[PDB]
C-alpha cells in the first residue's frame, strides 16, 4: 500500500524568533533524534524563511552516530569519534571525514502566515534505524 | 528511497571479504538475500543482531545506503547485498572509511555506479569502438604478442602492471601476469602500475637487511613515540590511524605497555610529523592528544636527508644509541657516523627546522627514559620520502637512525612502510640484469605493442603530459593504418598493425574495470573481475594475509587477471605449436587454470617447494601451509605471514615481528648502515624552482580513491570533488585575485594542467598542494623525469607558476571549500 513513511509535523518555532547563527536543539521525528535548526544569516539553496537562510539536520554522525556539535565560526556541524566535518550551508556536505552519507536534512515548511517553522520529514537516512520513523 | 535499508535475514548468506582499497585491509562482511526477503527489526530476526525496535547507541553500527546494493546474477535474479566491517577483526575492529565504506556502492549493476564496468572485449576497429568476441581479442593480442616476439624479440612487447595487493592485484593475479610476463613471453620490457621500471620502493632498507613490513599494527599500540615521514595517515591509511595511533595517544593501551614490560616507565604517547605540509592528520593528533604531544617537523620539501643526518650525528654526540646492539648486530656505524656528519645547525639552516624543535624531537625519541630502556620509537614513512628527494638515500639515513637507536626488533619500534594498497606479491624474478625507463621507451618509440594491465598511467605517470601525448600520437598511427582494412583477416589485420609499428606506431591494451582515459589512445580493452566477482588474496601493513570470498557474478564475460594471463598463455602456446614450435610452445606450459585458486596453487603455495622453478613470494617457503579453506577458518583476522605452523587444532600460526633476535636478511645476518651524502635538489627540479614561484606537493584526499575510477561515476563524490583541486595559501590567493571554485592553469616546463583553488589557511606561502591522478586536472602533467639511481621518480619534487583561468559559478554554488583540518 504506502511508500512513504509516515513523517509527523512538529512544530520548531517562529522564524522571527531565531537568533542569526545561534542553534535551536529540538528532536524529530521522535525524541530519541536530535536536531538542529539554524538561521545561517545569509540565503542558502533550500534555506527557508524570510531570508531563505534556515536549516535543519539530525545532529547524530552518519559516520557511527556519535553526535555531532554545531561550530559558529564555520557553520558546519563536527563529530567527535572521527573526525567528520558537514557543511550546514552546502545540504550537510562532507567536508572531510569517515562518513558515506551527508548529514540528514531536517526539511522545514516555513508558514508566511503565522511565522511557523515545521518539521515536516527528513532527506537522509538518520544514524542507527532502520528507516527515519521507528 | 532514502530513509531506509532492507535488514538482512536472520539466515541470510554472509561471506568474508577484505576491504578492495588501502594497505589496511580492515575486515567486512557481505551479506547476500534474495531481493524480495528482508530481516526483521528484532536483534534475532536480522544478521546483524542489532535492535532495529529503537535507536541504536552511538558506534553500535556503520550502516548507510550506500553500504547496500542489489545485484543480478548471471541467472537474471535479484539479490540485497550489504557490506558492513566486522567488529570482531582485529585490524579496524569494526571500522569503515569513506572508502571502504562504498564498497556495496561499487560492486558491479547493470543500474548503479558499476554500470560502465566493461562487460566484453573492446575494439577500436581504425575509427570507431565495437564490441568483439574474446577468441578475436585473443587472435589479435597472441598474434601480435607471437609476431613481435618471432622478428623482435621480447624486447618488442611491453607492460605497465600492477604488482601489488587488494583489488586489481593480489598473489593469485601478480602470480598470473608475472607467469606470463616473466616466464613465459619472457619480457624484461615491464614497469609497475606506481614506477616506470621493474624497481622497489625500498631497495636501500631491503640492502640494509629490514624488509619494509618488520611490525604488528599492535607494535603502533606499545610505542612511546609514532614518528609519521611524508605521510598523512588519517587520510591515506585511516583504521590504522583511528584503531591503533590514537588509542595509544588517548592513554587507552597505558595499562597494556606496563602489563608487558613491568620495570619500564611509559610517559604519555607523543607523535612527530615530517611532513613540510600541515595536513589534517597534524590537526587531529593535536585535537586527540594537545600541541605540547605532537611535534610538526614541517621541512623544506626534499630535506628529509639533511633531517635524519642531523638527528643522527645528534643522537651519536649524545650517546643516545644501542652502543651493544651496534657491536653485536651491525656493520658499518663509523662509517656512517663519518659520512653523514652534519651539526644541528647545519640541519637547521638545510631544513629549516629550528634547533630547539630538532633537539625536542631527539629528546622524545631517543633519549633514554627514567627506568633505563630507549623509548620505544616507531618509524612510520611512506610516499613523501619513497617519492621523495632521492628514495634510496633518504631511507638510507633514517634506516641509519632507527639501526643505531635500535627502533627495528622491539615491541612497539619498527621502521615501516604505512603502505599505499595491500600486498600481494608472488611472481618469477624479473629476466634482466638491466633497469630500464619504460615510459621514456615508448617516448622514443619502442616497442610494438604496450598493455596497462590494472593501472592508468595517463592520469599517473610521473612527466605524465610527455608519456600521454607520445602514447596518443603511436597509437594513431596504428588507427589510421587499420582505416585501409576491407574483409581483412585477423593474420592480415596483425600484419597491418605490425607494418604500423615499424613506422612509430605502438598497438595499445588495456585490462581494466572500466574504459578510463586509456580509451583515448587503446586499441583493445579486456574486462577484469574485483574481489567479490572472484576469490583473492592479500596481505595488510602487517603481513596479514587474509581471503576475500567470491559472492556473485563478475559483469558479462569479466575474467579474474590471472585467468585473462592464463587464457593469453594458452592462445600463445596454440599458436606455436600450430606454427610447428615446440620449444616455444613450452615456455607457455603452466596455464591449465579454470579458477583463481588455481594461480594460488600454482605460485604463492609452490615458493620453495621441492622441484619448484625460482619464486619471488611475500609468503615465503612456508606460503605452502596458507590454503583457501584454511583462510576461511581464520576469518578476517587471518594469520600474519610467514607462517610458523598449521595444525587441524590451532590453524595457521604467524609472525607478530620481524628482527626480534637481531638477525637481518644480509649476507652476515646484520644490519647495515649507509652512507647518505646531502646533494640538493636534482639540478632537474632545482632549474624548476629557479624559473617558477610555486612548491607543487600533491597527493591523497581521504574520500578520493586513486585515479578516481568508481568515484567518477559516485554522484556524492563529483558534486563534492568535481575537479581536482589545489590547496592554497590565502595570501597567495589574494594576490593572485582567486577564490575558493576558481579554476586556474598549473604549468612549468613539463607539462600543464588545471585544478579548482581551495584556499587553505595552512598551506605555506610559495607552496600548493593538488589532489593527484584524477580525472578533471591530471596533477602528473607538472611532475618532472627525474628518477632516483633506481628509477623511483621524486614525484613530489616540482615546482611551477599559476594563471587565473576564471571563476567557476557552479563550483562557488555546490562545492564546499571549508577548512578539512579538524579543530
Ligand atoms: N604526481 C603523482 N603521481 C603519482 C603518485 C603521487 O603521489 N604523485 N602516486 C603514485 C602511486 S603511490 C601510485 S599507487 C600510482 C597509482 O597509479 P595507477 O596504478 O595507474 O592508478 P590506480 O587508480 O591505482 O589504477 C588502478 C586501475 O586498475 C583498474 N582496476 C581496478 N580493479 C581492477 C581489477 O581487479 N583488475 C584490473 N585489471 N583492473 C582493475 C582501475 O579501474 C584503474 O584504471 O600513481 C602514482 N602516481
Ligand atoms: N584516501 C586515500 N587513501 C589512500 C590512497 C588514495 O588514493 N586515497 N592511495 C593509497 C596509496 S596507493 C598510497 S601510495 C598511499 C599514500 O599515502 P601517503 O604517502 O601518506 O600520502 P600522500 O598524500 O601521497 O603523501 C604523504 C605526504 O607527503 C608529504 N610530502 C611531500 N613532499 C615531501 C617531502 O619532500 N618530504 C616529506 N617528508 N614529506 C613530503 C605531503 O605533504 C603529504 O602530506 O595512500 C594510500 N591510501
Ligand atoms: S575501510 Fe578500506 S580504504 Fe583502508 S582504512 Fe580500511 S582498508
Ligand atoms: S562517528 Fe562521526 S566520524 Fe565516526
Ligand atoms: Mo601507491
Amino acid at each position: 500500500l504506502r511508500t512513504t513513511l509516515q513523517y509527523p509535523a512538529t512544530q520548531v518555532s517562529v522564524a522571527k524568533n531565531l537568533k542569526a547563527n545561534e542553534p535551536v536543539s529540538f528532536t524529530y521525528p521522535d525524541t530519541s533524534s536530535p536536531c538542529v535548526a539554524v538561521k545561517l544569516g545569509s540565503p542558502v539553496p533550500g534555506g527557508v524563511g524570510p531570508n531563505n537562510d534556515i536549516v535543519a539536520y539530525s545532529v547524530l554522525c552518519t559516520h557511527m552516530g556519535c553526535p555531532t556539535s554545531y561550530d559558529k565560526s564555520s557553520k558546519t556541524f563536527k563529530c567527535p569519534c572521527h573526525f567528520t566535518e558537514f557543511d550546514a550551508e552546502k545540504a550537510g556536505q562532507m567536508i572531510c571525514g569517515q562518513a558515506t552519507e551527508n548529514l540528514p536534512r531536517v526539511l522545514l515548511r516555513y508558514d508566511e502566515a503565522s511565522d511557523a517553522l515545521t518539521a515536516v520529514g527528513v532527506d537522509g537516512l538518520i544514524y542507527g534505524r532502520q528507516a527515519n520513523v521507528i | 528511497p532514502n530513509d531506509r535499508i532492507t535488514l538482512p535475514p536472520a539466515n541470510a548468506q554472509r561471506t568474508n571479504m577484505t576491504c578492495h582499497f588501502c594497505i589496511v585491509g580492515c575486515g567486512y562482511h557481505v551479506y547476500k538475500w534474495p531481493e524480495l526477503q528482508e530481516g526483521g527489526r528484532a536483534p534475532e530476526q536480522n544478521a546483524l543482531g542489532l535492535d532495529f525496535r529503537k535507536q541504536l547507541p552511538p558506534l553500535a553500527v556503520t550502516l548507510t545506503p550506500a553500504m547496500t546494493n542489489v545485484v543480478t546474477e548471471h541467472n537474471g535474479r535479484r539479490y540485497n547485498i550489504m557490506v558492513v566491517p566486522d567488529k570482531a577483526c582485529v585490524v579496524n575492529s569494526g571500522l569503515s572509511s569513506t572508502r571502504g565504506g562504498k564498497m556495496a556502492s561499487y560492486m558491479y549493476t547493470p543500474t548503479g555506479d558499476g554500470k560502465q564496468r566493461l562487460k566484453a572485449p573492446r575494439l577500436y576497429a581504425a575509427d570507431q569502438w565495437v564490441d568483439t568476441t574474446w577468441d578475436h581479442a585473443m587472435a589479435l593480442y597472441a598474434g601480435l604478442i607471437k609476431k613481435t616476439l618471432d622478428k623482435d624479440g621480447p624486447q618488442g612487447v611491453f607492460f605497465s602492471c600492477f604488482d601489488h595487493g587488494g583489488a586489481g592485484g593480489g598473489f593469485e593475479n601478480t602470480w598470473g601476469t608475472g607467469k606470463l610476463m616473466f616466464s613465459a613471453i619472457q619480457t624484461p620490457m615491464v614497469r609497475i602500475h606506481n614506477r616506470p621500471a621493474y624497481n622497489s620502493e625500498c631497495h636501500a632498507t631491503r640492502e640494509m637487511g629490514i624488509g619494509e613490513l618488520n611490525n604488528a599494527y599492535e607494535d603502533a599500540q606499545l610505542a612511546d613515540v609514532i614518528w609519521s615521514i611524508g605521510n598523512n595517515p588519517y587520510e591515506s591509511q585511516t583504521n590504522y590511524f583511528l584503531n591503533h595511533w590514537l588509542p595509544n595517544l588517548q592513554g587507552a593501551t597505558t595499562s597494556k605497555k606496563k602489563e608487558r614490560f613491568p620495570n619500564e616507565n611509559f610517559p604519555q604517547a607523543r607523535i612527530i610529523f615530517v611532513d613540510p605540509r600541515e595536513t589534517p592528520s597534524v590537526a587531529i593528533a593535536r585535537h586527540v592528544a594537545g600541541n605540547d604531544r605532537v611535534l610538526h617537523l614541517a621541512i623544506e620539501p626534499g630535506t628529509d636527508t639533511a633531517l635524519f643526518n642531523g638527528l643522527f650525528t645528534y643522537v651519536v654526540e649524545q650517546g643516545w644509541i644501542d652502543k651493544p646492539f651496534i657491536e653485536a648486530h651491525t656493520k658499518g656505524f663509523d662509517d656512517a657516523v663519518k659520512t653523514n656528519r652534519l651539526s644541528l645547525d647545519e640541519c637547521s639552516n638545510i631544513t629549516g627546522v629550528p634547533v630547539d624543535m630538532l633537539k625536542r624531537a631527539a629528546e622524545w625519541s631517543y633519549k633514554p627514559k627514567a627506568s633505563g630502556q630507549a623509548p620505544r620509537t616507531m618509524h612510520a614513512y611512506e610516499k613523501g620520502i619513497i617519492w621523495g628527494n632521492d628514495n634510496y638515500v633518504i631511507q638510507s639515513a633514517l634506516l641509519d637512525l632507527v639501526i643505531a637507536t635500535h627502533n627495528v626488533g622491539r615491541r612497539g619500534t619498527g621502521c615501516v612502510r604505512m603502505g599505499g594498497h595491500q600486498e600481494g606479491y608472488t611472481r618469477p624474478p624479473y629476466p634482466g640484469d638491466k633497469k630500464i625507463y619504460i615510459d621514456q621507451e615508448l617516448i622514443k618509440g619502442k616497442g610494438r605493442i604496450m598493455t596497462w594491465w590494472g593501472c592508468n598511467n595517463f592520469q599517473t605517470s610521473n612527466n605524465a603530459q610527455a608519456l600521454r601525448e607520445a602514447i596518443l600520437q603511436r597509437s594513431a598511427i596504428v588507427k589510421q593504418a587499420m582505416q585501409k582494412a576491407r574483409g581483412a583477416t585477423t593474420e592480415e589485420m596483425v600484419d597491418v598493425i605490425y607494418e604500423a609499428t615499424q613506422n612509430g606506431g605502438l598497438f595499445v591494451t588495456s585490462i581494466n574495470l572500466y574504459p578510463t582515459k586509456l580509451a583515448e589512445a587503446a586499441h583493445l580493452m579486456l574486462p577484469a573481475a574485483h574481489p567479490g566477482e572472484m576469490n583473492l588474496t592479500s596481505m595488510n601493513g602487517e603481513r596479514r594475509i587474509r581471503l576475500s570470498e567470491k559472492f556473485m557474478d563478475p559483469p558479462g564475460t569479466a575474467m579474474a587477471d590471472c585467468l585473462i594471463a592464463a587464457r593469453i598463455a594458452n592462445a600463445l602456446r596454440d599458436m606455436y605449436q600450430k606454427d610447428g614450435k615446440a620449444e616455444m610452445a613450452a615456455q607457455f606450459e603452466g596455464f591449465d587454470w579454470k579458477t583463481e585458486e588455481d594461480a594460488f596453487n600454482d605460485g604463492f603455495r609452490r615458493a620453495g617447494q621441492p622441484g619448484a622453478p625460482a619464486i619471488d613470494s611475500q609468503g615465503g617457503s612456508t606460503g605452502h601451509l596458507v590454503t583457501y579453506d584454511r583462510l576461511r577458518k581464520s576469518g578476517n583476522n587471518g594469520v600474519q605471514l610467514p607462517v610458523v605452523s598449521w595444525d587441524e587444532s590451532k590453524g595457521l600460526v604467524g609472525t607478530e615481528m620481524l628482527y626480534t633476535e637481531g638477525k637481518f636478511d644480509t649476507d652476515d645476518g646484520k644490519a647495515h648502515f649507509k652512507p647518505a651524502p646531502w646533494n640538493g635538489l636534482p639540478a632537474t627540479v632545482q632549474q624548476q624552482k629557479d624559473k617558477y614561484r610555486f612548491w607543487l606537493n600533491n597527493g591523497r584526499n581521504n574520500e578520493v580513491w586513486q585515479t578516481a575510477y568508481h568515484d567518477q561515476y559516485n554522484s556524492l563524490m563529483q558534486e563534492r570533488y568535481p575537479m581536482a583541486y589545489i590547496e592554497m595559501n590565502p595570501d597567495d590567493c589574494k594576490q593572485l585575485d582567486v577564490t575558493g571554485g576558481d579554476i586556474v592553469e598549473v604549468y612549468n616546463d613539463f607539462g600543464s594542467t588545471f585544478a579548482m583553488v581551495y584556499p587553505v589557511a595552512e598551506i605555506k606561502r610559495g607552496q600548493t598542494f593538488m589532489l593527484f591522478g584524477y580525472v578533471n586536472g591530471i596533477q602528473g602533467d607538472v611532475t618532472t623525469d627525474w628518477t632516483d639511481r633506481n628509477i623511483i621518480p621524486y614525484y613530489k619534487g616540482t615546482w611551477g607558476d599559476i594563471r587565473k583561468v576564471g571563476s567557476m559559478e557552479e563550483f562557488k554554488r555546490t562545492v564546499s571549500f571549508k577548512s578539512r583540518r579538524f579543530a
